[PDB]
């Protein structure tokens, strides 16, 4: 089975550099794009740059160009993430994902925190929204600008970051759900409004939302709706 | 005679390729003029082969006095040579006395006056059929602009003497300045040679003149005309001092930049985008890449996945001046039927500056490389392909360039067990190797090639096509040679290289009919007939 690890568990100082590997398995490594995402605390995720480990090309978030060099290891695959000059709001959560096809970070890695101390702007109208188990939720999501890519399709996706767990894909699409989550998700919109509808809350439902688009080119979470049960 | 091919930069252009010319070789199309700024930018246009399009003029007069005839190569939708519409208050077109193909169309003039009452039954020929004129010999501007007329054998408009070298516009053709049916034949027939033979006097045709050679930049086509530039099924190649429009063999060369290079810089594979931009494609310029990310999608780059129908787009591809990576293939395919067609692999940017053809990790029977025989810098790496069976048959020194190029066929089907399932290539297949499980796929074979195919033996005695062989191949002799049993019907190629012809001969050459009608030497006509013993003898 395709499992990805991180180094994890990094502390810093400002000014100094970090880098953080991602030790992917059960795939070849080198098919496969390895996206960087962070979670600043009090921020939703956060892209930071892929690389390919096939070739080593590269690309970068406008806010890390300058800052941040992502290599690959192909012989031992494991790419890597170094950010350098850690500034007081680097500290964060960073997972190495893995671009699929129709969906992006199918599969992520466990997260690694790396603790410092001394675009299209998708906005969730939730916010922590509270629901009972049983009745049903809704997670609606705004983005900037209308983020139906040019090709088509629209890379809209849903993740759950449940509390202790890297992000899951939950719909791959604006409306098509992933492989191995129950039918009680099921995100709907269109354009440029995209609401996520859950039939039933569950108690393994508890977990922040986040509405996700890939069109662009810095891909851009929500802030995050923590669905918690009353 | 000279020739040519906002609404500010409409005149501007119009003008620009109108002003010098005389014989418009193409379509005179006049539209989208504004007020009051057309000054005598065309007014020297004495022919235009084509179709004249004068649409949306806001001008009071579009100047096309001395236009002599339309010839009506074109239409502006069907049988439209004269589309004079939507404009325009003078359009004299006084000179205009003949317009061999297409129609004149009047529509959305309400400003066009002194036009409604010329003769256009002088002008239009044979085509009243789609002729709705409806919007006193005068095209206007009071008097001297009148519709002259004359028509209500090779002169147009009109004539000045009972002779054909005197004529204002030839019907078809003018060599110098006489008026000829057809320019002189590129190929005269002698009955001494019994064949054609390159005819001096014979001149190209220049669109409605006939011409030694065509001058600035213009290509001889098959039939003697010389066209602005090659067709599409034509290519341009100058062997004597004019380029001619040979026929190409197949889909001719089309350099395409391929990935690493070019438009596909930054791209990784040949994904839904990459495929189209290679549509009838040869000699890539760069390396062709085939991952796994083009079939199954990519987000990132936002690209569909690859469906495995559209690699038949690469079929046409017949060189590769970088390398060829195949790292994933369909897995319903047995061969690479999308690289049959492949010839040389020159691997200049190899894979890891090392491989130029890479086929890894596949699930394919065969390579279906039928095609390919020179690898000129990278070596060859056909690794992982659990089910390859005619991979190391293949002599692939032979194929190699340079004498560093080695080879890594490892970890496919074993040979012993590619030999035990009854999986080894045709027994028509010299030892040199083989692509596949058929005799197409064959390096080289024992005695003779009909074609890709190679059979156990030419028809040399029996057959229905009846071959004959030369340098190890099976070539099917002139149709005209019949089936002989006793002996080879035919000893080489041509109609003089059979001992018995089915059809007549003419002198040494077989052919369907002897030659009659055909023009001859001094511009003379011949004709032959057929004698008991079918030869052609010569009237
Ligand atoms: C799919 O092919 C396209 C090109 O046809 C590649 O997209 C290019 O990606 C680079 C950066 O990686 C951009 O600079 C180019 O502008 C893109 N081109 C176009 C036309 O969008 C893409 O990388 C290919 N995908 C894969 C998986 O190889
Ligand atoms: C990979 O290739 C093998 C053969 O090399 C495929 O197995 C064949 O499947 C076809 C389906 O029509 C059968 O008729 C053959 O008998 C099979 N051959 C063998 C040797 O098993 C196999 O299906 C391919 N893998 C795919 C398509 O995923
Ligand atoms: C490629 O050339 C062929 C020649 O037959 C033509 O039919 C086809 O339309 C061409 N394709 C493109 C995309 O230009
Ligand atoms: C020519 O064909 C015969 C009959 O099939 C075969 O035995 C022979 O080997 C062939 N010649 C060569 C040189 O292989």
């Amino acid at each position: 089975q395709v499992q990805l690890v991180q180094s994890g568990a990094e502390v810093k100082k400002p000014g100094a550099s970090v880098k953080v590997s991602c030790k992917a398995s059960g795939y070849t490594f080198t098919s496969y794009w390895m996206h960087w995402v962070r979670q600043a605390p009090g921020q939703g995720l956060e892209w930071m740059g892929n690389i390919w480990p096939g070739s080593g090309g590269t690309n970068y978030a406008e806010k890390f160009k300058n800052r941040v060099t992502m290599t690959r290891d192909t012989s031992i695959s494991t790419a890597y993430m170094e950010l350098s000059r850690l500034r007081s709001d680097d500290t964060a959560v960073y997972y190495c994902a893995r671009s699929g096809g129709p969906y992006f970070f199918d599969y992520w890695g466990q997260g690694t925190l790396v603790t410092v101390s001394s675009d299209i702007v998708m906005t969730q109208s939730p916010l922590s929204l509270p629901v009972t188990p049983g009745e049903p939720a809704s997670i609606s999501c705004r983005s900037s600008q209308n983020i139906v890519h040019n090709n088509g399709i629209t890379y809209l996706e849903w993740y759950l970051q449940k509390p202790g767990q890297s992000p899951q894909l939950l719909i791959y699409k604006v409306s098509d759900r992933f492989s191995g989550v129950p039918d009680r998700f099921s995100g709907s919109g269109s354009g440029t409004d995209f609401t996520l509808k859950i039939s039933r809350v569950e108690a393994e439902d508890v977990g922040v939302y986040y509405c996700f688009q890939g069109s662009h080119i810095p891909p851009t979470f929500g802030q995050g709706t923590k669905v918690e049960i009353k | 005679k000279k020739v040519c091919q906002t609404f500010e930069d409409h005149f501007l252009s119009l003008q620009r390729m109108f002003n010098n010319c005389e014989v418009v070789l193409g379509n005179l199309e006049i539209t989208y003029v504004q007020r009051n700024y057309d000054l005598s930018f065309l007014k020297t246009i004495q022919e235009v082969a084509g179709y004249v399009l004068i649409a949306l003029n806001t001008v009071e007069r579009i100047p096309l006095e001395n236009l002599q005839i339309i010839r009506g190569n074109m239409y502006y939708e069907n049988s439209y040579a004269l589309a004079v519409l939507s404009n325009l208050k003078e359009l004299p077109m006084r000179n205009l006395q003949e317009i061999l193909h297409g129609a004149v169309r009047f529509s959305n003039n309400p400003a066009l006056c002194n036009v409604e009452s010329i003769q256009w039954r002088d002008i239009v020929s044979s085509d009243f059929l789609s002729n709705m004129s409806m919007d006193g010999s005068c095209w206007g501007a009071g008097e001297e602009n009148c519709q002259k007329l004359t028509k209500i054998n090779q002169c147009a408009a009109g004539c000045t003497g009972p002779r054909e070298s005197d004529c204002l516009v030839c019907r078809k053709f003018r060599d110098e300045a006489t008026c000829k049916d057809t320019c002189p034949p590129l190929m005269l027939y002698n009955p001494t040679t019994y064949q054609m033979d390159v005819n001096p006097e014979g001149k190209y045709s220049f669109g409605a003149t006939c011409v030694k050679k065509c001058p600035r930049n213009y290509v001889v086509t098959d039939h003697g005309s010389c066209v602005r530039a090659c067709g599409a099924d034509s290519y341009e190649m100058e062997e004597d001092g004019v380029r001619k429009c040979k026929k190409c063999e197949g889909p001719c060369r089309k350099v395409c930049n391929g990935i690493g290079i070019g438009e596909f810089k930054d791209s990784l594979s040949i994904n839904a985008t990459n495929i189209k931009h290679f549509k009838n494609c040869t000699s890539i310029s760069g390396d062709l890449h085939i991952l796994p990310v083009a079939f199954r999608g990519d987000s990132f780059t936002h690209t569909p996945p690859l469906d495995p129908q559209e690699l038949d787009i690469l079929k046409t591809v017949k060189e590769i001046t970088g390398f060829l990576l195949i790292q994933a293939w369909p897995e319903n395919r047995t061969d690479l039927h999308a690289f049959e067609n492949l010839e040389i692999i020159r691997g200049r940017t190899k894979q890891h500056g090392q491989f130029s053809l890479a086929v890894v990790s596949l699930n394919i029977t065969s390579l279906g490389l039928r095609s390919l025989k020179e690898i000129s810098d990278g070596d060859v790496i056909i690794s992982g392909n659990k089910n390859l069976c005619y991979a190391n048959t293949i002599n692939w020194k032979k194929l190699f360039g340079t004498s560093g190029q080695k080879t890594k066929i490892i970890s496919n089907r074993g040979e012993n067990s590619c030999k035990a399932t009854g999986q080894v290539c045709h027994a028509l297949c010299s030892p040199e190797g083989c692509w596949g499980p058929e005799p197409r796929d064959c390096v080289s074979c024992r005695n003779v090639s009909r074609g890709r195919e190679c059979v156990d033996k030419c028809n040399l005695l029996e057959g229905e096509p009846r071959e004959f062989v030369e340098n190890s191949e099976c070539i099917q002799c002139h149709p005209e040679c019949l089936p002989q049993a006793m002996n080879i019907t035919c000893t080489g190629r041509g109609p003089d290289n059979c001992i018995q012809c089915a059809h007549y001969i003419d002198g040494p050459h077989c052919v369907k009919t002897c030659p009659a009608g055909v023009m001859g030497e001094n511009n003379t006509l011949v004709w032959k007939y057929a004698d008991a013993g079918h030869v052609c003898h010569l009237c």
